[PDB]
């Protein structure tokens, strides 16, 4: 109840960026499987209380 | 915590007594039958009354003043500290100097009318909840397993057994067979009336008088726990939640039917059928086609007992203990009495001009009118 | 009990909108529920359902918000404003997730919903926040895996530790949780006396930090 | 510390179960399918490029100690066994 | 007697 | 003004009875009653009786469909041929019906097909509820003999017929009560 | 009839295009009455129309339809014993819920479903009716009217065909009950099919454990009275003759472990057949096979019965199976509790070979935790792997906080009050914080406790406690003195053997003594501490600060926690003041309880309880008089007044605080006192030795149906307390309280059972060996003080 009353509110939290690991010469890191992949989406939208999540008038 | 009943119990009717009822005498039997549902009721034969309790006590009382002639207990004691009740549940039946009583321990006793010593004792398939009908030198017993057994009188050894189907859920109590022309007609808890030869147990015919069955059980109970009545080659049966029907004695053809059920016995006098509906609604149907003549709906849900025709007036008890005299011509109450506070559950007995009834506490009453 | 008089639907909708602007969600929910029950298929059906989803989300009524979201998706598979519904689904799942050691199923559901949104509607206005939340959820899941790996390191199960760190290196290869988990895998390999694998993990660690 | 043993720990088990008969049922030249059929699917492998199956049999009963058998199978590019290394006990 | 109610 | 063509006269579980169907049965009885008008002189009661007739047929048909009882056309071809002793069944019958109701050939065969499904299911359940004791036919045959192997056979047939009618009548009453029926006629 | 346009009228929710697709007919085609009929039938088969009146105009095909009304609201009336939310969930699960179309065909179905639910509950006269109220815009509201009756209760449970065991004895172990005494808690008198199956299986096991291999249940009957207010249950059985166990034969692919199994299948030739022992043997074989890696070691027993000699030869079939390895162990539903809290209860290690027994043990430990309402397991297979599985645990979390209150009465503590608030799972961390408080005639206590169940992964727990205790001696039948003390205490717990549990810790306690009646022992102790008070006033005071190292050891082996019949419990507690404290003493205690059954049924038991204690000073000081040992009461020596055994006070002459005649005063100057004086007020001693031998027998007169819920016993209690520091030479005239030979003995009968008011224990004892000053108290009872 109280815990999610903040999440229901606007609680913009930004975490650290994601950086890929480096494979040392002579060995290769394991495959990724693409199960959790974040594609690159261009454009400059609004985030963190700057986004109007009110339903559109339709 | 309160939980009201679905249907309100009817109030006590107010009636002016045409004749004042009385109580000739009353004798006490130990603890009676309690709150358990049992067929244990008194019996009368040769100016003496035999009664018993659920614990095992049995008494023989004089029918004129209630004086005790002999008394015995059928409860085995393992010394002076242990005592196991016999759990008598079969209506006391007396015939040919014997007193037959059923037991919940699948035991059948046969005492002597002279001194009460056990003439013989037999083990049956299951609980002997039915009245030990006696006829043609046999003692028909309808156990709670759906097994109809025929014991001998002098010996007590089982002669033949007939297995009747039993449903998952039924109503406590077993139908007492009726015998006619060397054939025993019995009702089963599955809703079918069966006729069996008294020599071997061969099933002459079996007819179903239950009306229908719903999706769920409980509401599809069709236990024929009444005692079928046979007159002039016609068999009358009355199933719980079912239809009152008249069946041909030889073939089982349903001559006619009527939608009304009950578990209390009914009387067949002249051209009238007096019966108590499962809702405690006394009715007087006609023999020819079951056309209703009159109805008495002033005792709804009072838990009446089996009616008995005494001096031309039906007599029925109730859980409150009041004994109601109701006329047969129209059905109007003719007298009302208060006898016992424990209440009446088992059928009354009327014979030899004496009306006997036993309360839940075992107090056997003899009723008269002056 | 918060009764709603039988006013015209236009007036009731205007009242609901005004009470939504004020920020009072309970009154808006009551008004919109009354308008939905009384006019289940009127012109203000889709609009009222969207407003109900929004109000349920902002009122912390997450189960009802989720139910309304699924109902809207089922009944309007191709509504023009369906990217918004998917975004609200992701937000509701994130709120239900709400503590990285607790159940991550809600985080996985939110990640799946946001991934669907971004992969379906790259031009939507709810896409940048969707990617930000996806990054956060990926980090959260990697942290959960790392916590389990730490617990097994404490317990002494050196095979579970290596298996889980390999699973992290496979699924979430680019997270601080994986970077911090690599030493656990090295320690497990050394404890089980696999010096070759320990050296390999040591080279991997050195090549990055 | 002598206190870890005295405490009431549960049984700790890790890795595959080697019965000392399956390990004798393997030879050089068998394929991955045959090895898996004989011993079962290994709990661990080498994800850093080379393909290698690590059959570790670790068990640590309460206040008993640790015993491990390391069986390392090195295959080739075609999934054919090429080398077997068996460590009866850990030093 | 001992009553115990869960909050 | 618009003219009503067809509608739903009553609802039976998930099925329905159409106002067209009641009209069709209305022709069947009056054509039968044309031979003997005394058979069905009533009009309102006849309409009510027909309405119940179709309602029970729908109940039986749905029950038969649930179990999965099906009949192929080859059985239909044999079923239609029944009065071939004095008629060119399937040749003269096809042509003859064109003058009475044979606007579409399949209609007659399609109609009869249903009648075979209800009969098949009715017999299967009704006979399942029947129980026969040997003592009945032994004594039943003795009564007829008063009025060997072949005689007790007759007892079984009469006894089986007698039990079938009683069980069938009971099953109709039970099925009608247990199903959902709603008459609209509005 | 050619159709140029197809139009629909009355449509509300179904799309015109979808309905047009549904119709076999389409615009621009010939159409006939058969086609109209087929279209109507299809439209109705769609399941969203109540009546269809397909029509044809002069040119257009007009269709009038009536869609099924949408449910606007659901109301209930009369659901007294069934909650409205419960009815709502049942209904949505059935399919009816708000916002959907009201199918006018399922009213009877819903009513019968509700009636069936009521019948399952036990109310066989319940009637349910549904009222449908039309509303505008094709909306309908349904109201469910309930007519709940009176629940049916069992009136009798009967067993027919039993000759070796009484029906009451057999029913004694049944879950279903036909007698519920008001003075005992044994359960309710309701009927359920699950209960019937369970107690039928219980009867079967009861008969199979005595050697009745051929036991069989012919049939069971359930009956109702015509009023349907009572239920009668009858069970017909056919008990055979007792059978012996000739031998055990094991066959199958044992996987080379035949030698180790024959040792698990050893029996004495001529032993009575026992299904419980057979099941134990099967479980032992399964445990062995699991210990050797196999995950599903199926084991079956097929006894061969020889009636000629009444012997049973067991045929055991063992199949080892295959080995499955656990890849992952997942917990779902732990929204509050963290992953480690659930995972540390696991006996199954991830990344190791699977074990069904280990998985079940983990599930049982999770259940014992008490943080979850339900716990379930699911061993999902891993795709693409024939021998790898994932174990998933689904847990429904339950509230852990709990307010608590309690009231009890007894002869020793009088009226006892308890109150506290507990939190067994602090923020889903496993910590158990709480504050508790108790008060009785002579003491009020209040503590704040915080404990970490897992200070170490092995299971070591670190405690913590702040307490405040006020003790009034005179109210405890001792010499007058008040002791208000507070302090803190942290302890560790080391489980070592699954029955033994060591524990060590530290603590600081501050004691403030006041209102002390001068007496020889108290003044001896005070002088030992260097105090020099006066033997003239009762307004003395004394304060001390002590740091103690508390250690203990608890061995528990009792089979049951309530009315144990076998096992032994031994508890040892200690204490010692570390340097830097005002006091310098050590205290040791030892409590023992041993149960030795003397019959197979464990109905006759012999109980032996002993209590020991000793303490003394170290640096020439004395053990504090408020740490003394007290004997006598309903817990140490029944028949003696509480805290009455031991040395008695010897007051010096002293003026009372506020003298007032008509009140008894202890040896005061205002009453003519000029020398020391003996009294009858207990003071306790620093050494204690109490023993008790109690014989437990079945209750003789209570009905055998529930006679197992009342425990009767005859006891012979012994005890003695003495003061080791008493100087007999100085006080020659007064009794020597340093002699341990003064043994107090008593005997009597005690009763004990559970009552709605709480646990009850009554005892009547007649002390036949007492010394001067001992106050006897025969009848003693304690109602609910155990809470
Ligand atoms: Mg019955």
């Amino acid at each position: 109840r109280y815990k999610r009353q903040v999440s229901g509110d606007e609680a913009y939290l930004e975490a650290a960026p994601l950086a890929e690991l480096h494979a040392p010469a002579g060995m290769i890191l394991p495959v990724t499987s693409g199960d959790y992949a974040i594609p690159v989406t261009n454009g400059s939208g609004a985030v963190g209380k700057a986004l109007d999540i009110r339903p559109p008038a339709q | 915590n309160s939980e009201e009943d679905v249907v309100k119990m009817s109030p006590l009717p107010t009636v002016e007594n045409q004749f004042t009822p009385t109580t000739a005498w009353s004798t006490s039997v130990g603890s009676g039958i309690g709150n358990f549902y049992s067929n244990l009721h008194p019996a009368l034969a040769d100016n003496v009354v035999y009664a018993a309790d659920r614990a095992g006590l049995v008494k023989a009382l004089n029918a004129d003043d209630g004086k005790e002639i002999w008394s015995v207990s059928l409860a085995e004691k393992d010394g002076w500290f242990s005592k196991e009740p016999a759990l008598l549940s079969g209506g006391v039946t007396v015939s040919g100097g014997h007193v037959y009583i059923g037991s919940e321990k699948a035991q059948v006793y046969a005492l002597n009318t002279s001194d009460g010593t056990v003439a013989w004792q037999t083990k049956v398939a299951g609980e002997a909840l039915s009245r030990p009908v006696v006829s043609d030198g046999l003692v028909l017993i309808h156990t709670s397993n759906g097994q109809l057994q025929a014991l001998n009188e002098a010996d007590g050894a089982v002669k033949w057994t007939v297995n009747l189907d039993m449903p998952s859920l039924s109503l406590r109590g077993e139908s007492a067979p009726t015998t006619a022309f060397g054939a025993a007609v019995v009702g089963g808890d599955n809703g079918r009336v069966s006729a069996v030869l008294m020599e071997q147990g061969q099933m002459i015919w079996q007819q179903r008088i239950s009306q229908a069955t719903g999706s769920t059980e409980i509401d599809r109970l069709s236990d024929v726990d009444t005692t079928p009545v046979v007159v002039n080659g016609v068999v009358f049966a009355l199933a719980y939640n079912g239809n009152l029907t008249a069946l041909d004695l030889r073939s089982g053809q349903i001559m006619w039917k009527r939608e009304l059920g009950s578990v209390n016995d009914f009387i067949v006098d002249g051209n009238r059928i007096y019966l108590v509906d499962q809702n405690d609604r006394v009715m007087a149907l006609t023999i020819d086609g079951g056309v209703t003549l009159w109805t008495q709906s002033d005792l709804l849900h009072r838990l009446l007992t089996s009616p008995v025709l005494y001096n031309g007036n039906l007599v029925v008890g109730d859980s409150e203990g009041y004994l109601h005299w109701i006329n047969v011509e129209d059905g109007r109450f003719v007298a009302q009495q208060k006898v016992d506070s424990s209440g009446f559950q088992t059928e009354p007995v009327a014979a030899d001009g004496k009306l006997l009834i036993q309360a839940k506490d075992g107090t056997v009453y003899s009723i008269t009118r002056w | 009990k918060e009764e709603v008089p039988d006013n015209p639907p236009n007036e009731i909708y205007a009242t609901a909108q005004q009470k939504l602007q004020d920020g009072n969600w309970r009154q808006a929910i009551t008004q919109l529920e009354a308008l939905d029950n009384r006019y289940p298929f009127g012109p203000y059906s889709q609009q009222v359902q969207l407003d109900l989803i929004y109000a349920y989300y902002k009122n912390a009524d997450l189960p009802l918000a989720q139910a309304a979201i699924d109902r809207f998706i089922r009944l309007n598979p191709t509504h023009p404003n369906i990217d918004y519904v998917m975004y609200m689904r992701g937000l509701t799942n994130m709120a239900l997730d709400d503590r990285s050691d607790r159940d991550p199923q809600h985080a996985r559901a939110a990640f799946s919903d946001f991934s669907k949104l971004v992969r379906g509607y790259p031009n939507s206005q709810y896409t940048t926040d969707a990617t930000k939340r996806l990054v956060f959820l990926k980090d959260r899941l990697a942290k959960y895996e790392y916590s389990v790996a730490e617990y097994y390191t404490e317990r002494g199960a050196w095979v579970a530790v290596v298996n889980r760190v390999e699973g992290m290196l496979r699924d979430y290869p680019d997270t601080q949780a994986t970077r911090d988990a690599l030493p656990l895998m090295e320690n497990a390999y050394r404890q089980m006396q696999m010096n070759a694998q320990a050296e390999k993990v040591a080279k991997i660690i050195a090549a990055n930090s | 510390s002598t206190l870890e043993r005295v405490v009431y720990r549960p049984d700790i088990n890790q890795g595959n179960y080697l019965t000392a008969n399956d390990v004798s049922k393997i030879r050089v030249g068998m394929t991955q399918q045959q090895v898996a059929y004989a011993l079962g699917t290994p709990l661990m492998s080498d994800p850093f490029g080379t393909n290698t199956w690590f059959y570790v049999f670790r068990q640590q009963p309460g206040h008993e100690g640790v015993t491990q058998q390391t069986l390392t199978l090195t295959f080739n590019s075609s999934g054919v066994l090429t080398n077997i290394d068996n460590k009866p006990a850990l030093s | 007697w001992n009553w115990s109610k869960s909050f | 003004a618009p003219q009503v063509v067809d509608k739903v006269a009553a609802v039976v579980n998930n099925g329905v009875v159409l106002e067209s169907d009641v009209d069709g049965l209305m022709q069947s009885v009056k054509l039968n009653a044309a031979q003997a008008r005394q058979q069905l002189p009533d009009d309102a009661t006849l309409r009510h009786q027909i309405m119940e007739r179709l309602i029970m047929d729908q109940i039986i048909l749905q029950m038969g469909q649930k179990m999965g009882v099906k009949i192929s056309d080859e059985q239909l071809d044999q079923a239609i041929a029944n009065i071939a002793k004095q008629n060119n069944m399937t040749l003269d019958q096809m042509r003859s019906r064109l003058a009475y109701d044979g606007l579409n050939y399949n209609t007659y065969r399609n109609q009869i097909r249903k009648e075979m499904i209800i009969s098949e299911v009715r017999n299967n359940e009704v006979r399942r509820r029947i129980t026969i004791l040997p003592q009945e036919v032994e004594s039943l045959a003795q009564q007829v003999g008063n009025q060997d192997a072949a005689q007790k056979d007759r007892a079984y047939r009469m006894l089986m017929n007698r039990k079938f009618s009683e069980e069938a009548a009971s099953w109709m009453q039970e099925q009608r009560a247990s199903a959902y029926v709603k008459i609209l006629s509005n | 009839f050619v159709v140029k346009d197809i139009h629909f009228e009355g449509l509300q929710r179904v799309a015109v295009g979808a309905a047009l697709l549904s119709m076999p007919v389409r615009t621009g085609d010939t159409v006939n009455d058969e086609d109209i009929s087929n279209t109507i039938r299809a439209l109705f088969a769609t399941g969203n129309f109540e009546d269809v009146r397909v029509l044809r105009d002069g040119d257009t095909l007009l269709v009038q339809v009536k869609e099924r009304p949408t449910i606007a609201s659901i109301t209930f009336s009369g659901n007294k014993s069934v909650k409205d939310d419960m009815l709502k969930q049942n209904l949505e699960a059935s399919g009816v819920r708000v916002g959907e179309s009201l199918d006018r065909t399922t009213i009877a179905d819903i009513e019968k479903g509700l009636e069936d639910f009521y019948y399952s509950v036990g109310k066989y006269s319940a009637s349910v009716k549904a009222v449908v109220t039309p509303l505008p815009r094709n909306r309908v509201d349904l109201k469910l009217v309930f007519q709940e009756g009176v629940s049916a209760e069992i009136q009798q449970i009967n067993i027919v065909g039993n000759h070796a065991f009484t029906t009451d004895e057999l029913i004694s172990h049944f879950q279903l009950r036909d007698e519920v005494p008001w003075w005992n808690v044994v359960g309710d008198r309701k009927y359920q099919k699950q209960k019937l199956a369970g107690d039928l299986e219980t009867l079967r096991s009861y008969y199979l454990d005595r050697g009745y291999a051929r036991f069989n249940i012919d049939s069971t009957q359930v009956s109702l009275t015509p009023d349907k207010k009572g239920i009668y249950v009858t069970v017909n059985i056919t008990e055979g003759d007792q059978y012996k166990l000739s031998g055990v034969e094991v066959s199958g692919n044992l996987a080379g472990h035949s030698a180790e199994i024959e040792q698990l299948t050893k029996i004495e030739p001529g032993e009575l057949y026992n299904g419980t022992k057979v099941t134990k043997m099967e479980d032992d074989i399964k445990k062995l096979l699991g210990r050797y890696g196999y995950a599903y070691p199926r084991v079956q027993s097929m006894p061969e019965i020889n009636d000629a000699d009444k012997t049973v030869k067991l045929r055991v079939n063992v199949d080892a199976g295959n080995r499955f390895y656990v890849r992952k162990i997942r917990f779902e539903g732990n929204d509050t509790s963290k992953d480690a809290v659930l995972r540390r209860e696991m006996r199954q290690m991830e990344g190791a070979w699977l074990g069904s027994d280990l998985v079940d043990q983990g599930k049982e430990r999770l259940n014992r935790l008490g943080f979850f309402e339900t716990v379930d397991t699911d061993t999902q297979r891993v795709p693409g792997s024939p021998d790898q599985v994932d174990v998933v645990y689904k847990v429904k979390e339950r509230n852990t906080g709990s307010f608590n209150f309690g009231i009890g009465y007894g002869t020793e503590s009088g009226v006892s009050f308890q109150a506290g608030v507990q939190q067994d799972n602090w923020l889903g961390t496993g910590y158990a914080v709480g504050i508790n408080g108790t008060k009785n005639d002579y003491q009020t206590y209040a503590e704040l406790s915080v404990t970490n169940p897992y200070f170490t992964v092995d299971g070591v727990s670190l405690g913590g406690r702040l307490f405040y205790n006020d003790f009034q001696a005179d109210d405890a039948d001792l010499s007058d003195y008040t002791n208000k003390s507070y302090g803190t205490d942290v302890t560790l717990g080391f489980p070592i053997n699954e029955y033994n549990s060591l524990r060590a810790g530290l603590g600081y306690v501050h004691n403030s003594l006041s209102n002390m009646q001068p007496q020889v022992a108290m003044w001896r102790y005070l002088y030992s501490m260097g105090e020099h008070p006066s033997t003239s006033d009762q307004d003395n005071s004394f304060k001390t600060d002590d740091f103690t190292f508390n250690y203990g050891w608890t061995y528990n082996k009792l089979d049951r926690g309530y009315f144990p019949t076998d096992g032994s419990r031994v508890n040892l507690t200690g204490k010692v003041t570390i340097p830097g404290s005002d006091n310098e003493y050590y205290k040791v205690t030892l409590d023992t309880a041993t149960y030795v059954p003397i019959d197979d049924d464990h109905k006759w038991v012999v109980l032996g309880r002993t209590r020991w204690g000793y303490g003394d000073g170290l640096g020439g000081k004395e053990m504090p008089f408020y740490e003394n040992f007290y004997a006598g009461g309903s817990s140490t020596v029944r028949g003696f007044q509480s805290n009455t055994i031991g040395p008695k006070a010897v007051y010096f002459p002293h003026q009372a605080s506020n003298y007032d005649p008509d009140y008894d005063y202890e040896c005061a100057t205002q009453d003519g006192a000029k020398d020391l004086c003996k009294s009858d007020d207990a003071v306790g001693g620093n050494a204690m030795a109490v023993a008790s031998l109690e014989f437990i027998t079945p209750t003789p007169f209570i009905s055998d149906k529930y006679a197992n819920s009342v425990r009767t016993s005859f006891f012979w209690d012994m005890g003695t307390v003495w003061d080791t520091n008493w100087d007999s030479s100085q006080y020659s005239g007064y009794p020597d309280y340093s002699d341990p030979s003064n043994i107090r003995m008593s005997a009597g009968i005690a009763l004990q059972w559970m009552s709605p008011l709480g646990p009850l224990v009554f005892s009547y004892a007649q002390p036949f060996k007492k010394y001067d000053g001992d106050k006897a108290e025969q009848f003693q009872f304690n109602i609910g003080k155990t809470w």
